[PDB]
């Protein structure tokens, strides 16, 4: 039957200050079947409280989902975003990079 | 400005794991407004928008009965279309369904949508004249058969050019502050250099409302059209969002190139240059 | 508002 494959994206709402206060945004979209497994994550541990918006879908019928988390950017901390779908024969990992 | 209010539904089975996951979501044009989970706690439409969140209970209610009836209708056809499609009961599947209305700057009726996929495919749709179905195969031609001879599409018809409009008109009034604003773009450029003779050229829209726009790159006047990496319009997660076309640019080359900036509060598109 | 009836396929 019909997979697609997530895009990912992995940025923050705001322009990065560090030190002040964000979201950690990672977009998934493009996708199908709906289940799909996202962490976001800093420095490799998985960030505990992310929370998501309701599955909705595009004309073509793709899913897309916002995973975010609040954050403080700081200049040492890497944040990434983990994505797990059938399409993917390994997690797929897209690392945060503030100009992006 | 032209408006939507689009409805999307997804069933999808959870054989031997229960009872399928439906989840029913309502956008007045980039707007979430409602939900419905099968698997939350509440089994009631909840609000996602502050505006529609002093509805009465009569609404929330109201909403909820009528969603809890599209759930169990899309739990039946999981079964009907593993039947249509001679499909084996252990596999997961998916229905899904839209349908929603358009009105024009004028808030009288555009264009009605209602369609439904199976696993990804468009299964059947009513064409914009609202009377036909576009039915793609032979199961969803059976599924056309019935319809055509229930009438579903002369009510269906009512509600996308009636109530639908009516009640994206009101939740427009309602939502005034939110729904009829139009955040314009704040675009800037960044410069980062690839190497000793390559740099790249980032131009960026930022906290924009509704989510169209055109961000485009140009070199002496011409078009840029496979050399810049465009991504898909993201939300910022405040209900704007956010785009950034970029260019690898040969070194000292940086004046030739324009970024153009087309959205629907910019009183002119921009062209923006590093210099 | 959502639609006030249903149909199956």
């Amino acid at each position: 039957m019909i997979q697609r494959t997530p895009k990912i994206q992995v940025y923050s709402r705001h322009p990065a200050e560090n030190g002040k206060s964000n979201f950690l945004n990672c977009y998934v979209s493009g996708f199908h079947p709906s289940d799909i497994e996202v962490d976001l994550l800093k420095n490799g541990e998985r960030i505990e409280k992310v929370e998501h918006s309701d599955l909705s879908f595009s004309k073509d019928w793709s899913f897309y989902l916002l995973y975010y988390t609040e954050f403080t950017p700081t200049e040492k901390d890497e944040y990434a975003c983990r994505v797990n779908h059938v399409t993917l024969s390994q997690p797929k990992i897209v690392k945060w990079d503030r100009d992006m | 400005g032209s408006h939507s209010m689009r409805y999307f539904f997804t069933s999808v089975s959870r054989p031997g794991r229960g009872e399928p996951r439906f989840i029913a979501v309502g956008y007045v044009d980039d707007t979430q407004f409602v939900r419905f989970d099968s698997d939350a706690a509440s089994q009631r439409m909840e609000p996602r928008a502050p505006w529609i969140e002093q509805e009465g209970p009569e609404y929330w209610d109201g909403e909820t009965r009528k969603v809890k009836a599209h759930s169990q209708t899309h739990r039946v056809d999981l079964g009907t279309l593993r039947g249509y499609y001679n499909q084996s009961e252990a596999g997961s599947h998916t229905v899904q369904r839209m349908y929603g209305c358009d009105v024009g700057s004028d808030w009288r009726f555009l264009r009605g949508y209602h369609q439904y996929a199976y696993d990804g495919k468009d299964y059947i749709a009513l064409k914009e004249d609202l009377r036909s179905w576009t039915a793609a195969d032979m199961a969803a031609q059976t599924t056309k058969h019935k319809w055509e001879a229930a009438h579903v599409a002369e009510q269906l018809r009512a509600y996308l050019e009636g109530t639908c409009v009516e009640w994206l008109r009101r939740y427009l009034e309602n939502g005034k502050e939110t729904l009829q604003r139009t955040d314009a773009p704040k675009t800037h450029m960044t410069h980062h250099a690839v190497s000793d003779h390559e740099a790249t050229l980032r131009c960026w829209a930022l906290s924009f409302y509704p989510a169209e726009i055109t961000l485009t790159w140009q070199r002496d006047g011409e078009d840029q059209t496979q050399d810049t990496e465009l991504v898909e319009t993201r939300p910022a997660g405040d209900g704007t969002f956010q785009k950034w076309a970029a260019v690898v640019v040969p070194s000292g080359q940086e004046q030739r190139y324009t970024c153009h900036v087309q959205h629907e509060g910019l009183p002119k598109p921009l062209t923006l240059r590093w210099e | 508002g959502i639609l006030g009836f249903v149909f199956t396929l």
